[PDB]
């Protein structure tokens, strides 16, 4: 099922503070209006330029991501999982299983990294070999479609795993939406607290 | 004169109210100048006019 992205889907491009300046920004965007699909036993899908993810769930059935060329072991994957005390990311080459939930694998054949520490809204970059997670959490009244109005995915955390990645999947336990980034450029409001309040799609008409 | 992890200048470092987000580390100018700094010890950020 397929539905609208709303202008949803804006991130702090630089690591620089700006407030009360329109800047131009070139970057991987979702596109404006853009045509997101929506999961209503559970797909691969392509990572295509670069990922945006959301869901509306507060009760956890969504426990993670993998990512990858195989998802086999026959290479490494990002396995970014959450757990009862942990945040945990790690480069692992699992062996993930054909259903992967919380049991996301059989067995692993070499590592790399452990990092650790109600719509869900998630872009991951994958440039110059660093994985690039930003994200927000944004009040709903609405399930089966994505908010109105503008939201800004702050860097939650940037990687240099440096992994060939062109497959992903996400973890449940025992809906979602997706859409897929394209170079844009944008012009992005920072206001006075330096927070981006609007922006403009300079490609869409 | 300062050197802050490479960013170099002249200019008169004040006590910025400039609210950073915690993954930031300069803030800029229209001419890209660096309008303020990040104390890369103290975590504090600092105006430079
Ligand atoms: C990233 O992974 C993809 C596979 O998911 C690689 O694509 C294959 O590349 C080989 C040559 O190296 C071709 O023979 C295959 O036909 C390609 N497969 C597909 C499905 O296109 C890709 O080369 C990898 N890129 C890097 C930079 O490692
Ligand atoms: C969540 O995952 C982390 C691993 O990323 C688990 O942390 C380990 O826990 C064991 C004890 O069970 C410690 O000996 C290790 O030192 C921990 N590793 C790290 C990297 O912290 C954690 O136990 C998991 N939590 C749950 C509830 O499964
Ligand atoms: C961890 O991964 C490396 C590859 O990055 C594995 O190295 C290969 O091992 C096989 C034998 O199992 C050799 O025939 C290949 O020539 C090796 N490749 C390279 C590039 O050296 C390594 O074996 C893996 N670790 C384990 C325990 O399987
Ligand atoms: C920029 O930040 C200031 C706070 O530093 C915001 O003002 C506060 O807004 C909250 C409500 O969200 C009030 O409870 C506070 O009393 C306000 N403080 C002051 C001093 O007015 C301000 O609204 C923010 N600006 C924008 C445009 O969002
Ligand atoms: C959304 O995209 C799919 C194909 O990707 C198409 O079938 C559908 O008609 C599109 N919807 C709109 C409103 O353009
Ligand atoms: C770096 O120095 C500061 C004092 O300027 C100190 O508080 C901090 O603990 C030091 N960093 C580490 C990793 O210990």
């Amino acid at each position: 099922a397929y539905t609208n992205s709303f202008t949803r889907g804006v991130y702090y491009p630089d690591k620089v503070f700006r407030s009360s300046v329109l800047h131009s920004t070139q970057d991987l965007f979702l596109p404006f209006f853009s045509n997101v699909t929506w999961f209503h036993d559970n797909p691969v899908l392509p990572f295509n330029d670069g990922v945006y993810f959301a869901s509306t769930e507060k009760s956890n059935i969504i426990r993670g991501w993998i990512f990858g060329t195989t998802l086999d072991s026959k290479t490494q994957s990002l396995l970014i999982v959450n757990n009862a005390t942990n945040v945990v990311i790690k480069v692992c080459e699992f062996q993930f299983c054909n259903y992967p939930f919380l049991r996301v694998y059989s067995s692993a054949n070499n590592c790399t990294f452990e990092y650790v520490s109600n719509l869900s809204e998630f872009v991951f970059k994958n440039i110059d070999g660093y994985f690039k997670i930003y994200s927000k959490h944004t009040p709903i009244n609405l399930v089966r479609d994505l908010p109105q109005g503008f939201s800004a995915l702050e860097p939650l955390v940037d990687l240099p795993i440096g992994i060939n990645i062109t497959r992903f999947q996400t973890l449940l336990a025992l809906a979602y939406y997706v859409g897929y980034l394209q170079p844009r450029t944008f012009l992005l409001k920072y206001n006075e607290n330096g927070t981006i309040t609007d922006a403009v799609d300079c490609a869409l008409d | 004169n300062f050197n802050f992890n490479g960013l170099t200048g002249t200019g008169v470092l004040t006590e910025s109210n400039k609210k950073f987000l915690p993954f930031q580390q300069f803030g800029r100018d229209i001419a890209d100048t660096t309008d303020a700094v990040r104390d890369p010890q103290t975590l504090e950020i600092l105006d430079i006019t």
